């Protein structure tokens, strides 16, 4: 990244790295200045084509996926892969999934 | 001949018994075929079509892919190749082997083909000895009329 | 063709058998695209020379082959032969235009019953529905067209009907006539009258057509045992039986006729035979003795082997509902199918029904309480309430708890049945004495309204297989999308209704191609088309 | 299709299919196909008015 | 069955058999792997045409039919054979049934 | 896949938008629309579901309009008759947006 | 785009033929009907979405 580069998970520049969470990423990234190259004198080796961010910001939501809109043990996610589920074999086989979404844990 | 193979393939063959001259479908009599009569007709057919093949002939067989190139970009040469053309199915080459280079096998291949294969109507059947000629200037002869006739074409 | 082995691959056994001499050539019955003065011109009707008599079809088949035999004809020299056009609907559309043929539906239609514009919007919506929930095919197959099981599940049904009615305004089970005849009989109590009418009017219309035969029939004795209306109209003729027959009552009467030849049913033995009932100990799902279950009876103690259960008009209304109405409603897009029952029950009774807490009320809403079987807590892969959910159908615990009747009644397989018959005495003479009319039908079948291949939840063709019986029912998108479908036939199957001759062929059927094209091509209404199509079924 | 002036369709199966669809029953369409040298042979019908 | 065969009621392969709650069934069957012949070197004598399953899975619901949607003593099944009942003799006979559904128990 | 996963988020989008304005939402994509009718047929008010259900039923009425004006015949250069007749059947042209 | 993550496709295509046929029909026949010339394709900035 710009400033002091790291990609997930690191922190300076694109405020944070993967697993930072709802706040400090969003809050962090919101938090930075206009400048370019702060805290750093060099670019990403790959280039800045890869700043290893959305990968951390996406894996952040997977970490936030655990307790939001439901306690976790509560009735979330509602419809309850499986935004609305799928059906496997008529049984008599006993295992494997034939509908894109076999199930989504309700938690 | 085809009956003689004897066509293995199913029992429904092509017509070959029916012609057209101008309009007027002409239906030949299909009745008997005799061994000896078909043999000689087959014997001399087979025999002559062989002698029409020479060394220079292979130089011509090179041109089949070239013909079908013309099959398709000229309206003639398109017509030339009959729809039921084996040649069309024959495409679905010099071979070096030139004996000193001064023979002219093309020319010699034409002469050879022209003699034996060119003259097949004549050997299979009796050649014309007469040709219609009308002095009065009537330019056809109706069926049943008398055709003024003059020596060989 | 002779049916061969299991009915499941019988169509797959067809496409592969019929791929070289099917896709290559051009089917003879393309005269549907022709106008007149196109048929009468020397050119490209080159089959004109074979249009000779009103009442017969002259076509080129193979020569020596006795028809009901073989997978594919050992093609020899082609011969040329006649088969008696059964109904007058079979005359080609070029010689009896749709635009004529529909003008005398309006003639018969005036003065008689008319389905309301409401009942047509609901019934048509069902056949046109992609999202039609799969539970209804299962329940229909679970009920297996029996009156006992219907009243058993009766409350499960009205929760399915109403929920579907509230989600999408359409009638639910219209793909089955029996159900619709029960939905009116028993369920008349609990249903909003808006959707009760759709069933009440749909059933009242089958009878309005049924009596139209009696107006145009004069009195007279019985001829060859058949009545006069059977010698007149096809829906009265009992020789022909509907494409989907839940019992043996149909074959009961047709087995005994001077006309009946021999039902050729593919199973262990060519000659059929009956089964009184079925249970968990009796059932053998994969078997081939050539046997049929006779069990639709409402009364478990009174069974039948010989004597048929229902009246004669029972079968007549199914003939009139399936052949007269459905063609009118779908417009040729729908397909029969068989059932894998081993696979059905397995996900029919696989269920998570919450044990009630002490003193706790029956949960109404699946959204809130976990003690309701449709709450996300109880939703499991492979189970049945996941299937009630995929379909947004609201059902409570006890209703799907009554599903346990499936132990007491079941079906092993669907039995694809080909039966022939002669022209009726009254229409039989020495030239036509040897003419057979080969008409097949499924034993326990289901009519699949709108194809739903587009969704990966259910594996392609799990519970059901296409097996089009009659050319009236072959979905262009049902057959093309069968699991192994030759890619060479993708387009050829768009125009041509592929029906395996194991189930009967166009020329040898009672309802031939011009009736099929009339149904989908006609621009008339649903009522008018119903009579015009009803009037094409009179005999020649 | 009585005359040959025109370069045909470069797919033979496309050309010979279109031809005998048109030529099929035409009054004019030649009885048997065009020879290189010869007359195009329009059919003559058994009677007229 | 596949793996270690039994038909109702047994357990390995088609998770469960007769004497097993829809659960452990549903849960059990859901629970298995892709494989074929696990825990076993032989097929069903009948063949696998009969794995003696739906028979156990159907008789499972008959065992689950007792307390669901109603305490058992509670007002279930609602409409309360007899999804909606039938009528016998006009009495004056005193026994026997006049309809498919003479009665169903509300329990 | 990504649709059926997110299918719940979408039904609220379609519905919410239908209430603010009576309009169909995702009409600019046919693949979505075809998914909307296929998968989402349950949860949507029937007034707006009709829009998608009819919009899809109309595409298929046009598709079969080609089969009327085509006649049977072999394949010509690998294409079937309907593709040689009409453009929409003709493969060579592919739609402007192909995921 | 396969909804089955178990079986990918290297060579063989996923859908039927009619799928892409309805999109031509939808995009070329219908949308011009509804928009009357007013619309535009666009590229997506995915990293930015």
């Amino acid at each position: 990244m710009a400033a002091p580069q790291f990609h997930r998970p690191s922190t300076i520049t694109a405020d944070n790295v993967r697993a930072l969470g709802m706040r400090g990423l969003v809050l962090a990234t919101n938090n930075a200045q206009f400048i370019m190259d702060n805290s750093y004198p060099h670019p990403h080796g790959t280039q800045g084509a890869v700043r290893e961010f959305l990968r951390g910001q996406a894996a952040a939501l997977t970490d936030l996926g655990v307790t939001h809109a439901n306690n976790t043990f509560a009735p979330q996610p509602m419809f309850a892969a499986e935004w609305l589920r799928p059906s496997f074999g008529l049984k008599r086989t006993y295992s494997p999934f034939v509908v894109r979404d076999p199930k989504t844990p309700s938690t | 001949i085809r009956d003689l193979n004897p066509d293995r393939t199913p029992g429904e063959l092509p017509d070959l018994n029916v012609l057209y001259y101008n309009g007027a479908r002409l239906s030949l009599v299909a009745d008997v075929q005799q061994l000896a009569s078909v043999n000689t007709e087959l014997r001399s057919l087979v025999l002559n079509m062989v002698y029409s093949i020479t060394e220079g002939t292979t130089l011509i067989l090179t041109l089949i892919p070239r013909l079908l190139a013309l099959s398709a970009q000229d309206g003639y040469v398109n017509a030339l190749l009959q729809m039921q053309s084996v040649t069309r199915e024959a495409a679905q080459a010099p071979m070096l082997m030139q004996d000193g280079e001064r023979r002219l096998p093309l020319y010699e291949a034409l002469v050879a083909w022209l003699a034996h294969a060119g003259q097949l109507g004549d050997i299979l059947a009796l050649a014309p000895a007469v040709r219609v000629c009308t002095f009065d200037g009537a330019a056809v002869v109706q069926s049943g009329d008398m055709a003024p006739v003059i020596r060989y074409p | 063709a002779a049916p061969a082995g299991p009915g499941a691959d019988m169509q797959q056994r067809f496409l592969n058998a019929w791929r070289q001499r099917l896709a290559h050539g051009r089917v003879r019955w393309v005269a549907e695209c022709q106008m007149t003065a196109e048929q009468f011109m020397q050119p490209d009707n080159a089959n004109l020379a074979l249009e000779l008599h009103p009442a017969f079809d002259f076509f080129a088949g193979v020569a020596d082959v006795e028809l009901p035999g073989g997978e594919v004809p050992p093609a020899g020299p082609g011969a040329i032969q006649a088969t008696w056009r059964v109904v007058n609907g079979n005359l080609p559309l070029a010689l009896c235009p749709v635009a004529f043929r529909d003008a005398r539906g309006l003639e018969l239609g005036v003065g008689r019953h008319a389905m309301a514009p409401a009942t047509i919007a609901a019934v048509r919506g069902a056949f046109e529905d992609r999202s039609y929930p799969a539970v209804f095919y299962l329940l229909q197959a679970a009920i297996h067209g029996s009156e006992h099981v219907f009243c058993a599940l009766a409350r499960l049904v009205t929760q399915c009907i109403t929920s579907y009615w509230n989600n999408t305004r359409c009638a639910a089970f219209v793909n089955d006539y029996s159900l619709v005849s029960y939905i009116v009989t028993y369920l008349g109590g609990d249903l909003p009258e808006e959707c009760m009418a759709v069933y009440r009017d749909l059933v009242a219309h089958v009878e309005a057509l049924a009596q139209l035969v009696d107006d145009f029939t004069l009195p007279g004795p019985e001829l060859g045992g058949q009545a006069q209306a059977e010698l007149n109209h096809l829906m009265r003729d009992p020789a022909l039986l509907p494409p989907l027959v839940w019992d043996c009552d149909g074959l009961m009467r047709h087995a005994a006729l001077d006309r009946h030849r021999d039902c050729r049913i593919d199973a262990g033995g060519h000659e059929p035979v009956y089964a009184a009932a079925c249970n968990v100990a009796t059932a053998d799902f994969n078997r081939n003795d050539g046997r049929l279950l006779h069990n639709t009876q409402a009364r478990a103690a009174d069974a039948a082997d010989d004597r048929p259960h229902r009246p004669a008009d029972w079968t007549v209304h199914h003939k009139i509902y399936y052949y007269v109405l459905v063609p009118a409603f779908s417009r040729g897009r729908c397909c029969t199918a068989g059932v894998r029952f081993d696979r059905v029950y397995a996900t029919l009774q696989n269920m998570v029904v919450p044990e009630i807490a002490p003193g706790e009320e029956c949960p109404s809403d699946p959204v809130t309480d976990p003690a309701h079987p449709l709450h996300p807590a109880n939703l499991v892969a492979n189970t049945v309430n996941a299937m009630f959910h995929n379909g947004r159908v609201v059902v409570d615990g006890p209703a799907m708890l009554t599903l346990q009747v499936l132990a007491h009644n079941m079906a092993e397989r669907t039995t694809a049945l080909l039966c022939s018959a002669a022209p009726d005495a009254g229409a039989n003479t020495a030239s036509t004495a040897n003419m057979r009319i080969f008409d097949g039908a499924l034993h326990a079948g289901v009519l699949l309204m709108a194809p739903q291949h587009l969704d990966h939840t259910i594996q392609n063709g799990e519970y059901f297989y296409v097996l089009p019986v009659h050319a009236l029912f072959a979905g262009a998108d049902h057959v093309a999308n069968a699991p192994n479908f030759p890619p060479a036939l993708r387009d050829l199957a768009r125009h041509v209704p592929l029906v395996p001759p194991a189930l009967g062929a166009n020329y040898f059927s009672s309802i031939r191609q011009p009736v099929v094209q009339h149904a989908r091509e006609s621009a008339a209404g649903e009522n008018a088309l119903t009579y015009a199509l009803m009037a094409g079924y009179f005999k020649m | 299709y009585l005359g040959r002036g025109a370069p045909p369709l470069l797919d033979n199966a496309a050309a010979v299919y279109l031809r005998n669809a048109v030529v099929a029953g035409n009054r004019l369409g030649p009885a048997q196909p065009l020879p290189v040298f010869g007359c195009a042979q329009v059919p003559r019908r058994a009677g007229m008015d």
